[PDB]
C-alpha cells in the first residue's frame, strides 16, 4: 500500500489485462474434439462493452471519467467503434477440449495520497478485449474450483502503475 | 442427492457448461467433410438475440425475473437473451478418410436454490447460452443398418466439463445494516428493532486483521458471518466502509438452529467485507451484536462456531445435534464441567461424535491470565463411537474442536458422555 | 418397407445429410486451379431456407409440424437466427477443380402402421446445412452423368430411424 | 447440330458451370500477389442481388418468367436473381515467384427448347449466377510487349466441366388427368372429350410391380410414355396416388407420329409415377388406355414401342420411318405376315434398316398357349443393309427388336423385305 | 505512340492492374513484428470507389461510359454488389514489417487515330481491385523515396492493347 | 531543423505512416495468448466513420478544411473520416511459451507547410488514420515487479520506417494563366495586368522535346518553374494543352530574391505540363515570358537559374547571396567581364563560394558563331575558399555552374573575385 510520490491526488493506469471476480464464464464456453479447430470471439460494441465505476467520496463517476480521457485512451469515443478479437485451438486428438471466454479490462485508479500511503482511492474498468482459458477432459475427470471461479480481481498480463498527478 | 454444508438461505449453482437437450433438440446441423477438403459451422452473431431456457418449482417467487436477478447478484451476468459472442469450428479431413461434424447450441445450467433445514424447499433452473459443441469423427457408412430406436427422455444431459460453483447470495427481501466506520478491536452493535420483523445482514470491516470473538448478548441467537466475493482492491477511503453492493457472500461458519447458544471464533482480515445475518428475533427487548478481538491461542479455533453445552449436572448420554462443517472444517464445544473448583476430576467425560467422522481436540480453557489461552489436553484421530475416558477438572471450562473428516449426514451430533 | 413397432401414427426422424432430387446444381459451382484455396459457404435464413411439406390425407402441414418441433428441433424458432457453413478445397497443381454446393435436410416422417407395414407416411424436410461434391478436370474430359445429377432423395450420411408414438 | 433422341415437347437442359462473356465482361479484378503473400478475392453477400442473363428466340411465349417458371419444373430452382451463398480464393505466392489471380463471375446456362419433329421450334437461355471462377498463374512480365490485338465476337465461353443434363418437364398448357388409385393387373381408362381440344398426359402408377403392354384402342393414336423424377420415397397412402406436383419428367419410349398404329411394352415399378402423353384426337368417339400386365418373356421388349406393321401383301420394298430410340435402346415391329396358317414358309422376308445401326432379332409370337410366349428365332449382329433371309410361317405372327448401336439421324428406318 | 491499325475512333482496354500517381498510401499502412502475421483489405462499394475520367474535346464522359460498357465490363452495374479483397503477410522474426494498400484499376482508352499515330486520346481508370507493396525495416534505416510514392501512372501487370472500333 | 532547399510556396509533407499518440492514447488493446493458441485482433469497418486528429500554428488560414484541400491537391487523399479498408493482426503463440499481442491505431503524419524566406510562416500536422500497428512478444510475468513510471509527455511517437515526401502544391490565392498551344521553339507571352495585384503561375508544355531557355524582358523578375507530377500519360489532344487540374508541382529551378536578375535553363520534355510562376509585378508597363529554344552545348547548365553578375567595374570582393540548390543540383552564374575586348585578359577573377560547396565549371560563352557554345576553361573540385587565379578576357562572357555538394546553409553565396 506504500507508494513513493508527492502529496495530492493523481490519475494511475494501472495496465491492461484485467479480469473481473465471478464473471469468469458469462460469455459461455465452447467444446470440441479430436482434431477439431474450435475459434471464440466477440465484436465489442457499446451495448454489451460497459465499463464498471467504483467511485468515492471525493471521487466521482464523472471526476474519474475525464481525468482518465484527458491523461489516457478516451473510451468514449472508442467505444462507437466495433473492434473484433478471437481465439482458436485445435482440440487434441481423442480428447475433449472446453474453452471459456471473458472480457479482459484496462484497471484506472485515482488516488489521494499522504506521503506514506494511499488515503482514497476510486477504480474504473475500462473494457479492452478478452482473454480464455482452456483446459481438456473427459466425462469422469474432476477439475480444480479455481480453473472455473476467479474470486479477486487480477491481472493477467503485468501491473503498471503510470501516473499524472491532477492540477499538479 | 448429496449433502449441502451450507446454512439455510439463497444460491446460485453453476452446474457446469456444455448442456443441450436430448433428441437432437439443439442440433445446428451436421457437415459431411470429404477427404482433403475443410468444412466448418459459423455462428456468426448476425443477429444478437439469443434463447435461454428455464424451468421453475414455483414459478409465483421462483420467476425467470427473480431468478435472473440472483444470477447477477452471483455471476454478474449483465445479458440474459442477446449476445455478440461468435464460436466457429473448422475441420479439415484427412487424406484418406471421410469426416462427420456436428455441431450443437449448448448452455450453461445455473441453479437457483432456496434452502431451508437441509432442504431444497424452492428450485430454478436457468439454461444459459453458451458458445456451442462439435462433435468430428469417422464419417460412417451411408450403407449402416438403420436401427429402430425410441426417442429418449426429453431433458438434459451434460457433455462438457464437470463443474459444481456454489455462490451464496445475499436474501433481497432482508435488509442490509452497515457500520460504516471499520470496526476496532472491542465493539458493540445495538440491533434495530426492524430484526423483530424478518433476519437482517450487517455489512462491515475490521480496522485491524485479527482472530475475532463475535456474539450476541447472552449468546443467543446463533450468528451466521459470510464474506463477501469480489471486495478486495477496488474502492476505499481511510475510516469508512466501501460499499459496491457486492451480492455475492461466500460462507465462512455459523449456523440457523435456534437453541444453539454460541459465539463465532473467526480470523478476519482488514482488506474484505463481512456480512454477519442476525435472524429474526421476537422479543421487545434490544440485543446487541458484541465484536471482540483476540490475542493468544484462541485462534486455534479460527473459523468455527463455538457451541456453549447446557444441563449437564446428569450423567451418561449428552447430545447435541448441530449443522455440521464440511470437511476439513471445524465446529467448536464449550464446556464447564459441573462441580465446585478445588483440584478433583469432574465424573470422567468421553467425547464422541455420531453421524459424522472428525478428529477432535480436547483444550481446557484458561480464564484470567491476560487474555484467554488454551491448553491442549489430549488431540482423538477418530471420534465416531470413540470412549477413550478423560478426567477433567470441576469448575473448569474445556473447549473441543472437530475438524470434520467424512460428510455423512446434513448434522454432526456431539455426545458429551458423563461417566461415573 | 417392414416396421416392427406397434399399432397407431408414429413420428420419426430419419437423420440429417438428406439431399434432394434433381437440385445438385440450384446454388451453382465453382471453378479453381494451380494450388488456388476455393471456398463455398452461405449463410442460411429464413428467406432462402424453405421446408419441404409432403404432406398426407390425415397428416397435413399444421399436423407434421407441430408433433415434429414437439419432439425434435424446433426449426421455426431456429430459423430467426443465421447460420454459417462452408467448405474449402485447394485445387491441384496444373489441373482444374470443380466444386458445387447443395443444401442438406433432416428427412422427419409422420407414419401410420398397422403391425406389419407403414400404411400411411408425410414427409418433411427440414433445411440443415450444406454439402460440397468436387471433381478434377480438363476441358476435354467427359464426365458421368450422375456426378451432376441426383434422380431420388437420398442421404449422405447414415440413415436413422428415431420414433415417438403420438397421443401414445 | 446433335441428335436429340426424344420425342415433341419442353426439355431444359443444363448445359453446364463456368460459363462467363468475352471481353472480360465478368472479371471482378486481378491482384498482383508478390513472393511470401497471400491474396484473396471474396464474394461476401453484403447484397443479395445476382444478374442473372437471358436470351430467347421467342419473346413472346418463351419471355423470362415463362423460362423461370420451367427451369423450376426441371430442376426445382427456387431464387433466380437473389443469392446468400458466399465464394472466396485464397492463394499463397511461392518463395521465388510472383502469383497473379484472376477472378470472374460466371454462371450455369440453362437451355429451354420446344422439340418439334427433330426439330428446335423455339429456345432459350437462360444463364443463372454462380460461384465464380479463379484462374492462377506466375506474375506476367510488366515489360512484356503489348501486342494490338481484337476485341473477340460477342458471346460467351464455357470454363467449367462438360455437362449436358437433359430434363424433360410437363407442357403446362396440356392438362393433367390423374388415376388416383394404383392400377391393377388389367386396366380401361376412358379418355375424356377435352382430347378433342389438345393433348394430356395421365398421371398414374401400378399396384403391383411388373411388364405393361400399353395401348388404345385399336392401336391408334401413339403413346408416350414418362417416368416422374424424383418422385420415389416421400409421400404415400395405400390406394391412392401421392401427388407431388412433380413436372420433371423422364421420356421412357414411345412417339408423336400420327400414323405409327402401336402398343408400349414397358417395365413399371410400383414405388414411382408414371405420365403418358395421349395427343390430341379429334374424332367425336370416346378414345381408351388399355393397361394389360404381361407375364412371360415379352418382358424380352421392355421399354419398346411395338409398331404394327401394315399392307405387306405386296413384294420387295416395305419401309417405316419411326422416331429412332437412342442407342442401346428398343424400338420393336410386330408382323402378321400374309396368307392362311398351315406350315408353308410365306415369301421369305429380309429385314434391315436405312438411317441407324442396330442389333436386331426376330421373334415369333406364341398367340395362346397360357398367356403370350416369344420363341427366339435369329439374332443379327448388324442391321443395316442386312440380307440374310429367312423363312417365316404364312399367317404367323412375328415381333422383330431392334436394339440400336448408332444414332446418325432422329429417325430409324425400318424395312421388311418380302423376297419372292 | 504509333499505332498500327485503320483510320477512326476506337476503344481500347489497356488492362488491370494500373495504380495511379500520388496516391500510393492514401489508404495508410500497417505495421507489424516478430511472427505475426498482418492482414489488410477493403470491401469496395460505390461510395469509395471512385471511377477517374480524363475526357477529350471530341470524347466527354458520357461517351467514354457508354462505349467502355458496351464493349467491356459494365462497371456501373458492378459497383452496386460489395466484393471484398485482402493481402496477407507474415512479419519476419525480431524484425518490423511495414506493408501499404493502394486501389488498382482499369485503364481505358478512347482514342482517334489517322494511320501513323494517336492523335486523341480519353483516359478512364474504373477501381478495379489493390494491390500492397511492403518492406522490412527498423528505426534507424533509411529507405529508397520510390518505394512511397509513384510519380507517373503505371501497370503493375503487363499492360494490353485490346481495341473495338466504334461506329466501325 | 533542416535546410528546404525550396522556393517560397505551399508544401505538403507525408512525414510517415506509423504514428501514435503517447500513454496508450491509441491502444486498441492487448490479448494475452497462451502456448499452442492463436489470438487475433480485428478492425472489420462496421462503422466507416474513422477519426482523424489535427493541429494548426493558425486556424484562421490554415483551418482543417483547407489543410484537407491541400492534401487533395498533393496526394490525392478523396475520405480523410472514413474508410472502408480492414486491418488484422493474427498470431500462434508457439508450443512453449505465452505471448502478447498489442495493437494500436495508427495514422500518417502530413505536413502543410507555408514556406516564405527559408522559414515556416504557418504550419499545420494533418494525421491521416492509418491501418495500425501490432507489437508481440514473450508475455509479461504477471508476477514481474510493479515499477511507478511518470506519464510521459502529451504528444505523437513514430512507429514506422523513416519517411520524408516533400510534395509542392499551387497557391490557391494565385490565378494560374494557361498556354493552350504547345510553345514553339520560340515564343513571347505577353503578362496579363493581373501581375500587378498578385503572383500568377502559367501553364504550358513545349512542341519540341529540348533545352530552353526562359526569361522575363531584361531578365527581371526572376521566375520559378515547376514540373505537375502525373501529367504523363493520361488525356491528350495533338494541338493543344490537356489540363487534367494537377496541383501537384515538383520543383525544378528558379528562386524568389526580387533582385536577382537571371534567365533559366531547364530541360523541357514534350509529354509533360511545367508550370512558370511568375512574381507580382507592380509596374504599370507590361512584362513578357521569353521561352526560346538552345540547341548546343548550353544543355551543359540544364536545369539551372543563371544569375548575370553586375557591377564588377571595381575590383576585390563581389558577394552574391542566392537560394542554394540541393546537393547534386546547380546554380549558375553569367560574368561580362570589364573593358574592351582586343584580347588582353582582365584582372585576374577568382572564384568561390561562402555558405555552402560545390564542384564548379567555368565556361566562357561563345556569343555569335550560329548558336551559344561553351569552351570549358576549367573545373574546380571545391569551391568553399578556392583561391586558384584564372585570367578571363576582357570584354568576354563567361558562365561559372557550381553543383553543390554539401547544403549547410539554406542560400549559397558567390564570390567573384578581382584580383589585381
Ligand atoms: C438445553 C440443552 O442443552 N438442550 C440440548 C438437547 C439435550 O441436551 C439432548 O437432547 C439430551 O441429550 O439436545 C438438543 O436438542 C439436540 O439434540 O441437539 C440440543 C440442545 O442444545
Ligand atoms: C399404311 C402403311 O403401313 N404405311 C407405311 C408406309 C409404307 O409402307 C411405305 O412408305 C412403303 O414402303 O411408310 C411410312 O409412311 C413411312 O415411310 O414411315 C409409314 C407407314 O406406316
Ligand atoms: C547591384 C548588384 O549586383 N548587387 C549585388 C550585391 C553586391 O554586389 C554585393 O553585396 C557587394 O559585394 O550583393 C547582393 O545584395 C547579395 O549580397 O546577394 C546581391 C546583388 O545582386
Amino acid at each position: 500500500n506504500n507508494v513513493n510520490l508527492a502529496d495530492g491526488n493523481y490519475v494511475v493506469n494501472r495496465g491492461d489485462g484485467w479480469i473481473l471476480s465471478r464473471q469468469n464464464q458469462n460469455l459461455g464456453g465452447n467444446i470440441s474434439n479430436n482434431g477439431c479447430t474450435a475459434i471464440v470471439g466477440d465484436l465489442r460494441i457499446r451495448e454489451t462493452a460497459t465499463p464498471y465505476y467504483y467511485p468515492t467520496a471525493s471521487f466521482n463517476e464523472e471526476y474519474i471519467k475525464n481525468n482518465v480521457q484527458n491523461v489516457f485512451a478516451n473510451f468514449t469515443e472508442a467505444s462507437e467503434i466495433p473492434i473484433g478479437f478471437e481465439f482458436s485451438k485445435t482440440a487434441p486428438s481423442n480428447k475433449s477440449l472446453y474453452m471459456y471466454l471473458q472480457y479482459t479490462y484496462i484497471r484506472y485508479e485515482i488516488i489521494k495520497v499522504l506521503q506514506n500511503t494511499v488515503t482514497e482511492r476510486a477504480v474504473l474498468y475500462v473494457p479492452s478485449l478478452g482473454y480464455v482459458k482452456s483446459i481438456e477432459f473427459n466425462s469422469e475427470e474432476q477439475i480444480d474450483k479455481n480453473f472455473y471461479f476467479t474470486s479477486q480481481d487480477k491481472c493477467i498480463l503485468n501491473e503498471k502503475f503510470i501516473y499524472k498527478k491532477i492540477d499538479d | 442427492q448429496t449433502i449441502l454444508p451450507y446454512p439455510n438461505g439463497l444460491y446460485v449453482i453453476n452446474k457446469g457448461d456444455g448442456y443441450m437437450r436430448t433428441n437432437d433438440k439443439d442440433l445446428i446441423g451436421t457437415l459431411l467433410i470429404e477427404s482433403s477438403t475443410s468444412g466448418s459451422i459459423i455462428q456468426p452473431r448476425l443477429r444478437n438475440t439469443t434463447r435461454p431456457l428455464f424451468n421453475t418449482s414455483n414459478p409465483t417467487i421462483f420467476s425467470q425475473e427473480y431468478t435472473e436477478a440472483r444470477l447477477n447478484d452471483a455471476f454478474n451476468i449483465q445479458l440474459f437473451n442477446t449476445s455478440t459472442t461468435l464460436f466457429k469450428f473448422v475441420e479439415e479431413a484427412p487424406t484418406n478418410k471421410n469426416i462427420s461434424m456436428k455441431v450443437y447450441n449448448t448452455y450453461e445450467k445455473y441453479e437457483l436454490i432456496n434452502y431451508q433445514n437441509g432442504n431444497i424447499d424452492d428450485k430454478a433452473e436457468y439454461y444459459l447460452p453458451s458458445l456451442g459443441k462439435c462433435e468430428v469423427s469417422d464419417a460412417p457408412s451411408p450403407q449402416a443398418p438403420v436401427v429402430e430406436t425410441p426417442v429418449d427422455q426429453d431433458g438434459f444431459i451434460q457433455t462438457g466439463p464437470n463443474e459444481n460453483i456454489i455462490v451464496g447470495v445475499i436474501n433481497p427481501s432482508e435488509n442490509i445494516e452497515e457500520i460504516s466506520t471499520p470496526i476496532p478491536d472491542d465493539y458493540t452493535y445495538n440491533i434495530p428493532t426492524s430484526i423483530q420483523n424478518n433476519a437482517c445482514y450487517v455489512l462491515f470491516k475490521v480496522n485491524t486483521t485479527g482472530v475475532y470473538k463475535i456474539t450476541t448478548k447472552n449468546n443467543l441467537p446463533p450468528l451466521i458471518i459470510y464474506e463477501a466475493i469480489g471486495s478486495s482492491n477496488r474502492n476505499m477511503n481511510s475510516n469508512n466502509l466501501s460499499n459496491d453492493n457486492i451480492k455475492a457472500i461466500k460462507y465462512i461458519t455459523g449456523l440457523n438452529r435456534s437453541d444453539a447458544k454460541s459465539y463465532l471464533i473467526v480470523s478476519l482480515f482488514k482488506d474484505k467485507n463481512y456480512y454477519i445475518r442476525i435472524p429474526q428475533i421476537s422479543s421487545s427487548t434490544t440485543s446487541q451484536l458484541i465484536f471482540k478481538r483476540e490475542l493468544g491461542n484462541i485462534s486455534d479455533l479460527a473459523d468455527s462456531t463455538v457451541n456453549i453445552l447446557d444441563n449437564l449436572n446428569t450423567s451418561g448420554t449428552h447430545y447435541y445435534t448441530r449443522q455440521s462443517p464440511d470437511v476439513g472444517n471445524y465446529i467448536s464445544y464449550q464446556l464447564t464441567i459441573p462441580g465446585d473448583f478445588n483440584n478433583i476430576a469432574s465424573s470422567i467425560f468421553s467425547f464422541r461424535t455420531r453421524n459424522n467422522q472428525g478428529i477432535g481436540t480436547l483444550y481446557r480453557l484458561t480464564e484470567s491470565i491476560n487474555g484467554y489461552n488454551l491448553i491442549t489436553i489430549n488431540n482423538y484421530s477418530d471420534l465416531l463411537n470413540n470412549v477413550e475416558p478423560i478426567s477433567l477438572l470441576n469448575g473448569a471450562t474445556y473447549i473441543f474442536r472437530v475438524k470434520v473428516t467424512e460428510l455423512n449426514n446434513y448434522n454432526i451430533i456431539f455426545d458429551a458422555y458423563r461417566n461415573s
